[PDB]
């Protein structure tokens, strides 16, 4: 009731979302390992002469900036 | 069901070996946090015994390095959510005043040796304390009890948030009611 | 089958009543399915899951061989949701040693996966190399062949596998049954 009510109800509106766990932004290290294995099999496949090559290159820098935001200063 | 229970039983038996380095026990405590969250409610009242050891070691923050303290930050952050017996268990048993006690870290004690890890500690402790908020009435009264933290809350309004899902400090100040 | 400890698939929750997974875990897996598509076409390719099972298991390229043509039921090369979910269900149901309870009530799916060519009847050349999934040795292959062929023409049946799947959950009285059998 009153100023107790109208704020905190919206916070359980916050309580449904995708809600990543604290380790869901760091569990992908072996996912990077298996996709970099896909990169080295892909380098054994066709090399750099290609453009879906360029889109998976855009994917590897996209996840590079996606992991960089938690790993700028952590190193 | 019970295979998760028994495997955390023996790795908890590693957890009460005193004569070892703490870091493998810290990633073990990460495994309790993730496995207890992916179990559900029944895993949480199974794991209702196991905060004695981590509650014992969270008062020794002045001895170990920053890796150990940030590791039990996401251990309690992974454990705490959607957990009712937890969220009235912790404010009677020295947790959120201990997070306040964690927060003096470096604004009066140290200045710089390599002080980037200090704001990494603030990032992980604020992401720890947003996910313990739930919808109760008890905890923000004693959050209103302290005095200087709002000023420090102003400081976590000042610093930039790089690549986070959203800025947790401004929804924190929205939920803390000093606006 | 021994998977690698510390992997993500070792952290999942298995129930021992209907042998299934949770809604929130498959929500997490559709998030990983959404992010793992490089060309984002709501589907899945092969070599990523090949490297994924190389990380989480310890099986050589023949196992990649019959696994990757059992999962290719769609016969277009590009795979999707349901085969990924049921394959991760079965591979995390191996190590729990209660998989007999899992296909106790998953009869029609393992029919449809063992019907690799759509004639409703199953030959021995199909499952002669799928015994890594169920650790069944050749002597009890001979016993199951010469004791449970009502069809009698090295072929299978729906109600025959109903007897097979009520056979699978009660093996102690099955050893006492073969103790009685010669008498």
């Amino acid at each position: 009731i009153f100023s107790l009510w109208k704020p905190h109800r919206t916070y359980w509106t916050e309580q449904q979302n995708r809600l990543p766990l604290p380790l869901m932004e760091l569990m992908e290290t072996e996912v990077l390992d298996i996709l970099k294995k896909a990169l080295i099999t892909y380098r054994s496949t066709i090399g750099r002469n290609h453009f879906m090559t360029k889109e998976l290159q855009g994917y590897i820098e996209g996840i590079r900036k996606r992991r960089n935001k938690r790993l700028y200063f952590l190193d | 069901y019970i295979f998760h229970r028994e495997k955390i039983l023996e790795l908890g038996s590693i957890l009460k070996n005193k004569r070892l380095s703490l870091d493998k026990r810290a990633q073990a405590a990460q495994k309790i946090g993730l496995l207890s969250f992916t179990g559900g409610m029944s895993a949480a009242q199974f794991a209702s015994e196991y905060m004695t050891e981590v509650a014992f070691l969270l008062q020794k923050k002045k001895a170990m390095s920053f890796r150990t303290k940030i590791l039990l930050l996401q251990s309690v952050a992974c454990w705490c959510y959607l957990n009712p017996d937890s969220q009235r268990k912790v404010r009677q048993l020295e947790i959120i005043p201990t997070l306040i006690d964690f927060l003096e870290e470096s604004f009066q004690s140290s200045n710089k040796t390599e002080i980037n890890t200090h704001r990494l500690c603030q990032f992980w402790v604020c992401y720890a304390l947003t996910v313990i908020t739930c919808n109760n009435l008890a905890i923000m009264r004693e959050l209103r009890s302290y005095r200087s933290l709002k000023f420090h809350l102003q400081l976590v309004a000042t610093e930039n948030w790089s690549g986070w899902p959203e800025n947790f400090a401004e929804v924190l100040y929205f939920l803390i009611g000093f606006h | 089958m021994k998977l690698t400890p510390g992997c993500f698939l070792w952290y999942l929750y298995m129930d021992k009543i209907y042998c299934l997974l949770s809604l929130r875990n498959v929500k997490a897996l559709m998030v990983y399915f959404h992010l793992l598509d490089v060309h984002h076409r709501n589907t899945l390719n092969d070599v990523l899951f090949f490297h994924f099972l190389q990380h989480v298991t310890n099986l050589n390229k023949s196992q990649i061989g019959m696994i990757f043509d059992l999962l290719d039921w769609t016969a277009v090369g590009e795979i999707g949701f349901d085969q990924f979910y049921v394959l991760i269900c079965i591979l995390l149901a191996h190590q729990d040693h209660l998989e007999d309870h899992f296909m106790y009530r998953h009869s029609r799916p393992v029919f449809e996966l063992l019907d690799l060519d759509g004639e409703m009847n199953i030959g021995a050349a199909n499952f002669q190399n799928y015994r890594f999934l169920f650790n069944i040795k050749k002597q009890e292959l001979r016993d199951l062949f010469h004791d449970f062929d009502i069809t009698g023409d090295r072929l299978l049946n729906y109600k025959e596998f109903k007897l097979y799947t009520i056979f699978c959950t009660d093996k102690s009285i099955d050893r006492k049954k073969r103790r009685k059998d010669r008498e």
